[PDB]
């Protein structure tokens, strides 16, 4: 995986922080978007995040996924 | 910790999320990120183990309310747990004598 890359996503993932759908449960599923980070450390020193793919997706709504629930577009 | 339980409180009614059953393990996670925001200034989650917590603190992912339960309402702690979980009760509220017990039998 690269920063850069397109992703779409292709597992269910219900989140609740979606500009058009605040505090509503929507399914990103189907979604493309671009990675901006994958989180494994702050300046050298290893992080732990458990969703480490950052995805920027339009309407200026970004999420975290696990590696295996987006796939490289 | 007075802090940390009020913030508790509302974002649990914010987030339409309940309290466990049985408050004492409500108690023990508050009282850890009341801990932890004292040592790192952060509410870290305390139910997790860090090889980095000053780092982790920086990236912010862990701190409470974590990126996983902002984002998909999900606590792995049993903190904030939704209507249909099995140990959800149906508190959105814990007295502060509750936390002062903890604070009394740590170990
Ligand atoms: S799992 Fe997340 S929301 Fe739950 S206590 Fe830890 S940091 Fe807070």
């Amino acid at each position: 995986m690269n920063v850069g890359d397109r992703v779409r996503v292709t597992s269910s993932v219900v989140v609740y922080h979606h500009p058009e759908h605040a505090k509503t449960a929507f399914d990103l599923q189907g979604m493309e978007g671009e990675v901006a980070a994958v989180l494994t450390g702050w300046q050298g020193r290893p992080i732990s995040a458990n969703l480490p793919v950052l995805v920027k997706f339009e309407q200026r709504f970004k999420a975290h996924f696990r590696p295996d629930e987006v796939t490289l577009i | 910790l007075a802090a940390m339980k009020n913030f508790a409180e509302q974002y649990a009614k914010r987030t339409d999320t309940y309290f466990c059953s049985d408050l004492s393990v409500t108690a023990v996670v508050i009282e850890g990120l009341a801990r932890h925001k004292e040592e790192l200034g952060s509410p870290l989650c305390p139910c997790r183990h860090y090889a980095d917590k000053e780092a982790e603190v920086k990236n912010t992912f862990w701190n409470c309310p974590c990126v996983p339960m902002r984002e998909r309402k999900e606590c792995h702690c049993m903190l904030f747990l939704t209507p249909d979980n099995d140990f959800a009760g149906d508190a959105q509220g814990i007295p502060m004598e509750t936390l002062e017990e903890k604070k009394a039998s740590m170990a």
